[PDB]
RNA sequence: CGCGACCUCAGAUCAGACGUGGCGACCCGCUGAAUUUAAGCAUAUUAGUCAGCGGAGGAGAAGAAACUAACCAGGAUUCCCUCAGUAACGGCGAGUGAACAGGGAAGAGCCCAGCGCCGAAUCCCCGCCCCGCGGCGGGGCGCGGGACAUGUGGCGUACGG
RNA sequence: CAUCUAAGGCUAAAUACCGGCACGAGACCGAUAGUCAACAAGUACCGUAAGGGAAAGUUGAAAAGAACUUUGAAGAGAGAG
RNA sequence: CGCCGCAGGUGCAGAUCUUGGUGGUAGUAGCAAAUAUUCAAACGAGAACUUUGAAGGCCGAAGUGGAGAAGGGUUCCAUGU
RNA sequence: CGACUCUUAGCGGUGGAUCACUCGGCUCGUGCGUCGAUGAAGAACGCAGCUAGCUGCGAGAAUUAAUGUGAAUUGCAGGACACAUUGAUCAUCGACACUUCGAACGCACUUGCGGCCCCGGGUUCCUCCCGGGGCUACGCCUGUCUGAGCGUCGCU
């Protein structure tokens, strides 16, 4: 909704800065072992906890 | 069901007795761990006896066992006093001492 | 064999203590013999690996008494790289093959401060070793 | 237009900025952004010039 | 009817998030957190469930002075003291 | 004595746990008192308890408190023991002269119960299967 | 070109003030320098000067904290801050003194039949 | 792990075991057939002098 | 008909401390089933067990006899072997069920109240000075306050004093 | 006749330990096994919630991870390395 | 890995067995609720579905219009694939 | 002649069995056996030049100091660093510091609103505003001060 608490705004930015891909350079560490993001979260496929 | 022959039984493990087994693999730890402590003891106390205080000569109670004697848990009162031991410099001494204990004969 | 109840000898723990082990251990990890005229200057056998002393590659696909110079230590990977010790890739580029420090012989070593005193300490434990042994 | 601080109030933005820039502001006007930092747009007084500030600043 | 139609009427949040144990359990009518029961001094806790007395337990978060603690023990809770100086 | 606390009077079972009411605590009035005080004076350690006066409905004890953290307490020997952290609240753990009636705590033929220190560490000694290594 | 708490700590407060007052000026203009471009060198500053400030820092506070102590030093109260940190069950604890003071009665009694050292003949 | 996974043996048949192999090295065929390799020693019961 | 003393109460963001909550494998105090077995089932059994609540410590509880015995007597507690699947309990059915003595491990004993005697000898706190800081201690001084004769400390506890 | 002296209190050792810290070992299991969890696992995800809860190891000694030419818009090919 | 002994979580076609993979069915059922599309052009490799314009139609103000609450949480808006 | 189908082989697909490997478990044993109002466990939110997770950390924020070690870290950049007019890295960790909830503590929270006492600025010290700092929970002990009682008295 527009009126929202400023607790709740809180943790759906945090949802948003922490729904975003792994940066390219990532892949080529040593011993890297992580092929994309896996907690990758779409708004329309996965309803959020709160 | 019983099948011919054979004792009439009574197994005592009606009572969930898995969550209560005490299993014995730590008896050769539990023996070097009781040999160090004697040891550590012994060489604490260096001139004095590691056994222990010396224990009086004791007859069995019972019926069974009158005819034995073993160690007693302390020498009695009377006999420090005829000893001629105070009874509170016998423990320092290396005497064990059982008040509790009266003499009959 | 060992004797001592607090040191492992199980390979998995040991392997797990290799590949997690610290830098400043994987630095003696990383130690390398000491050339013949290196090991009669000093009474000391090996030296753990250092940024810019010489050394030369014997084993493997390099091998020969030329003397290169180390240009990298990279701990991570447990391996140096040698000035011309390289290999060219398909670009045309080139860049250098990773190697074990204990491949190489150390030839010459980077003196300074510090290395002196750890040769001293070294040579003072083995004469002490050896005046015991006599 | 700033990033300030999440849990600075307009009195201390306004005190901060004058404070940091040597400056004199009109008013403060105050929004959270959706990613959580609070930016502040900072009215500058008429006599006084954001072109300019920002050019001593070095965001231009 | 009881089924699809029905579902379409839920809009209104019976539980939300509450500020001890962050678990959207906290009853908004009753005023009670269903996993922590916050309001409550003492954590709601109970062994006929040990998978999650183990969500919670101690060391399913981060320690952070109990790993301080541990680390201090080993060389006696020393205070007042520094190592020698070069 | 203690009602037991059920909706209606029911318990749902065998008619032997069927009783509600005739019911006894097994712990006694004067230990109730110690507790209650010991409860709400958490920072005080509780001595002992002693019968004062007594009508129909009500019992009244005086209970003996001490503050182990006043320096006539801890600076006097004698009474050092009452300040160790393993003498706390002792009276839910029936270790006063009131709570250790009720455990059956004594010598005697009267007392197999208690061997071992209390009636679950002989039950758990009686009841524990002795696996040796060598059987 | 670094900054070094082995050196900063001769120095008055006030100097030391003025330094991080410095420091924060120039890490706000590194931070200026990130959003709008800037270069790989200033980026690169950033973790310095921020290190620079949490030392310069460090060595107020435990200047001040020493200097706190010495004050504090022969005092009967202290704050709590100042006070030992070991635990809480260790802070409730009985100091040396009365752990190892005893009671008249016992002291006659050691005084009078002390433990003696012995052995037995073989 | 409650599976007695320890055997108490009789100490006299423990003695005999002791007895049996005791006698068995003593017989070069036996210890021949073990592989030990006794082709050139000058005697099976091998016996030095303490020195050692 | 005001002013004192005592008693019993109240307040204080008073000076200084203490408790709370966590873990809970082990331990202590409660509360406490039913599934199951009895080829059914209600006593019984599962079981003083699971679940529930409270309180701790590195161990906890116990512990120095209102004991065991009946002997040519033993002698705190706790633990191991055995007694013993026994004595006993039990729709005397299913089933349940210890203790003593013996051998070991370890071994350590004690303190108050009271009865009395000693000019309250007793204790806490606050100041000042000195020696120490390490778990705040000591020494000295205070016609400094307070606790306390409705009883503090010393001797002294069933082994007599 | 024997035995002890209740209705007050303290006390180490032998004893327990499927939680914690740090270690050693094994006639155990070897990735549908062994802890649910060898891996960003109490993770993803499901339910309003109490709670339920996965799958998922292996290039190569070295990235030396296929330069360059060539058709297609690319995927993807064909040469080459 | 053979031989002598030792110890087993030791032998699979079934269990409407568990987990995983794969077939026939099968290029089959089906992509049929609420009247409807057409012409030219632009970009583009590629147009029945994009965009522009020209027509023809529908919702017909209790709307297929304009805004909000709850809920969603960036879906909003540019640019590129 | 072929199409289709069946069987067998070669090869190529799909699939991930088997075999080998193992920074993982399980079991046993040992030594310690330590939380918290001086703010715990747990949670939330943040902190990297480029960083979403895991890990680390708390506005000093993938860490400060100190001590040991002694040339790196590394996916790229950048940049110190005579390594002795003192030092990268890692480790140890005793100094410092440690946001918001949370026993959670001014009141209350799916919001927010106060009170007292100092300091600074507009004021130009007086009391309004803004900013900073310190207090403001409950129970309970000992003492202190203020007290209440046609409670029991004494003098008047
Ligand atoms: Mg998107
Ligand atoms: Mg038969
Ligand atoms: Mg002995
Ligand atoms: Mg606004
Ligand atoms: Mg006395
Ligand atoms: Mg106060
Ligand atoms: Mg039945
Ligand atoms: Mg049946
Ligand atoms: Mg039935
Ligand atoms: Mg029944
Ligand atoms: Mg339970
Ligand atoms: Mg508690
Ligand atoms: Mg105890
Ligand atoms: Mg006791
Ligand atoms: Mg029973
Ligand atoms: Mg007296
Ligand atoms: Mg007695
Ligand atoms: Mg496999
Ligand atoms: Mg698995
Ligand atoms: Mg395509
Ligand atoms: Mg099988
Ligand atoms: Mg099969
Ligand atoms: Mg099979
Ligand atoms: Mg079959
Ligand atoms: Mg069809
Ligand atoms: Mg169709
Ligand atoms: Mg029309
Ligand atoms: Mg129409
Ligand atoms: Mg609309
Ligand atoms: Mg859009
Ligand atoms: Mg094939
Ligand atoms: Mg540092
Ligand atoms: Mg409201
Ligand atoms: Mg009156
Ligand atoms: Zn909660």
């Amino acid at each position: 909704s527009s009126h929202k608490t400023f607790r709740i705004k809180r943790f759906l930015a945090k949802k948003q800065k922490q729904n975003r891909p792994i940066p390219q350079w990532i892949r080529m560490k040593t011993g890297n072992k992580i092929r994309y993001n896996s907690k990758r979260r779409h708004w329309r496929r996965t309803k959020l906890g709160l | 069901a019983p099948s011919r022959n054979g004792m009439v039984l009574k197994p005592h493990f009606h009572k969930d007795w898995q969550r209560r087994v005490a299993t014995w693999f730590n008896q050769p730890a539990r023996k070097i761990r009781r040999r160090k402590a004697r040891q550590a003891k012994a060489r604490r106390i260096a001139p004095r006896p590691a056994s222990g205080p010396i224990r009086p000569i004791v007859r069995c109670p019972t019926v069974r066992y009158h005819t034995k004697v073993r160690a007693g848990r302390g020498f009695s009162l009377e006999e420090l006093r005829v000893a001629g031991i105070h009874k509170k410099v016998a423990r320092t001494i290396g005497i064990s001492v059982d008040p509790r204990r009266r003499n009959k004969s | 064999m060992k004797f001592n109840p607090f040191v492992t000898s199980d390979r998995s723990k040991n392997r797990k203590r290799h590949f997690n082990a610290p830098s400043h251990i994987r630095r003696k990890i990383m130690s390398s013999p000491l050339s013949k005229e290196l090991r009669q200057k000093y009474n000391v056998r090996s030296m753990p690996i250092r940024k810019d002393d010489e050394v030369q590659v014997v084993r493997g696909h390099y091998k020969g008494q030329q003397i290169g110079k180390v240009v990298q230590v990279y701990r991570k990977k447990y391996v140096i790289y040698i000035e011309r010790v390289q290999r060219e890739k398909a670009n045309g580029t080139t860049v250098h093959v990773g190697i074990h420090p204990s491949k190489v012989v150390i030839t010459r070593l980077k003196l300074d401060k510090d290395r002196k005193k750890i040769l001293e300490r070294k040579a003072k434990s083995r004469q002490v070793g050896k005046e015991k042994g006599k | 237009v700033f990033i300030v601080d999440v849990k600075a109030n307009k009195h201390q933005i306004k005190q901060a900025v004058k404070k940091l820039y040597d400056i004199d502001v009109a008013k403060v006007n105050t929004l959270i952004r959706p990613d959580g930092e609070k930016k502040a747009y900072v009215r500058l007084a008429p006599d006084y010039d954001a072109l300019d500030v920002a050019n001593k600043i070095g965001i231009i | 009817t009881k089924g699809t139609s029905s579902f379409g009427k839920r809009r209104n949040k019976t539980h939300t998030l509450c500020r001890r144990c962050g678990s959207k359990a906290y009853h908004l009518q009753k005023s009670t957190c269903g996993k922590c029961g916050y309001p409550a001094k003492r954590k709601r806790k109970y062994n006929w469930s040990a998978k999650a007395k183990r969500r919670n337990t101690t060391g399913t978060g981060r320690m952070r002075h109990l790993k301080i603690v541990y680390r201090r023990f080993r060389h006696g809770f020393r205070e007042g003291t520094t190592p020698k100086p070069k | 004595g203690r009602k037991r606390p059920v909706p209606k009077g029911a318990t749902y079972g065998k008619p032997v746990h069927h009783g509600v009411n005739q019911l006894k605590f097994a712990r006694s009035l004067q230990s109730v008192a110690e507790e209650r005080a010991g409860r709400h004076c958490g920072a005080l350690r509780v001595l002992n308890s002693y019968w004062v006066g007594e009508d129909s409905t009500y019992k009244f004890f005086e209970v003996i408190l001490i503050d182990p953290f006043h320096k006539a307490i801890r600076r006097n020997p004698d009474t050092q023991w009452i300040t160790k952290p393993v003498h706390k609240h002792r009276e839910m753990r029936g270790l006063t002269s009131a709570g250790r009636k009720s455990r059956g705590l004594g010598k005697g033929h009267k007392f197999h119960h208690t061997i071992g220190g209390s009636r679950r560490a002989a039950w758990r000694r009686r009841n524990t299967l002795q696996l040796h290594r060598y059987r | 070109a670094k900054i070094k708490a082995r050196d900063l700590r001769g120095k008055k407060k006030e100097e030391l003030l003025k330094q991080l007052d410095d420091l924060k000026v120039e890490l706000s203009q590194l931070r200026v320098a990130k959003v709008t471009g800037g270069a790989a060198s200033k980026l690169s500053k950033i973790r310095v000067v921020r290190k620079s400030i949490a030392r310069v820092l460090t060595v107020i506070n435990q200047t001040q904290k020493e200097n706190l102590r010495k004050f504090y030093k022969g005092k009967k109260y202290k704050p709590l801050d100042l006070r030992p940190k070991k635990t809480r069950a260790m802070r409730r604890r009985l100091n040396k003194h009365e752990e190892n003071l005893k009671t008249k009665k016992q002291q006659r009694k050691e005084r009078l039949y002390p433990l003696r050292k012995y052995a037995v003949k073989a | 792990t409650w599976r007695r996974w320890h055997r108490r043996v009789n100490t006299t048949q423990k003695r005999y075991a002791i007895c049996s192999a005791l006698a068995a090295s003593a017989l070069p065929a036996l210890v021949m057939s073990k592989g030990h390799r006794i082709e050139e020693v000058p005697e099976l019961p091998l016996v030095v002098e303490d020195k050692v």
